[PDB]
């Protein structure tokens, strides 16, 4: 009673019920490492300008 | 010009070169300490971004 699977069928993408748990780290990954902080705040002028030697803006 | 406007002026003018000198000497202390820790803003040369990895699953399974 076993009928040949026509063209299509074998390359499909099916759906599989499991009773063991996913994998929760395959790849055994460690901690990331702690981003840089982002900047934050509004941008106020710079403090008596450029700074530069003696140019006063 | 009166001794007053000389002399209150004369505050004024050292009141804020001496504020820009302390902003460059923090600035020099600044840069010296994200060019050794990497952890500032500044200093940040990149790296290869991680929204280029295919997380897919691929052809062969061990990987
Ligand atoms: C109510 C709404 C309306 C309000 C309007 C109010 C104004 C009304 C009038 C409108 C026009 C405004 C014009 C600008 C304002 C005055 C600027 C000024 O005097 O700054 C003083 C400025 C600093 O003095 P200060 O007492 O500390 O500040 C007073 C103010 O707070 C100055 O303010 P500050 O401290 O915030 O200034 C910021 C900073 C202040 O400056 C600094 O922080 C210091 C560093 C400045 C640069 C130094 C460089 C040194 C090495 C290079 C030298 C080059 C050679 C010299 C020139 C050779 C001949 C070309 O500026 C700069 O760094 C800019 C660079 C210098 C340019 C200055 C403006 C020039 C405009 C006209 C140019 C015409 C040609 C003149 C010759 C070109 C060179 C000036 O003086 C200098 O640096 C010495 C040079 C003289 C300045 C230029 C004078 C402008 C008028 C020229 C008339 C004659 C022209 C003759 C024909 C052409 C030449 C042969």
């Amino acid at each position: 009673g076993w009928v040949r699977p026509d063209l299509g069928e074998l390359s499909k993408v099916t759906k599989v019920k499991t009773d063991r748990p996913l994998p929760e780290n395959p790849y055994h990954s460690r901690a990331r490492p702690e981003p840089n902080p982002e900047v934050e705040g509004d941008l106020k002028p710079a403090r008596h300008g450029s700074r530069l030697f003696f140019w006063t803006m | 010009d009166a001794p007053e406007k000389n002399y209150e002026r004369t505050m004024a003018i050292l009141q804020i070169e001496s504020e820009k000198a302390e902003l460059r000497l923090k600035e020099l202390e600044v840069r010296r300490l994200m060019r050794a820790k990497g952890d500032g803003p500044w200093f940040q040369y990149p790296t290869i971004d991680k929204a280029l990895i295919d997380h897919s699953p691929k052809a062969t399974p061990d990987n």
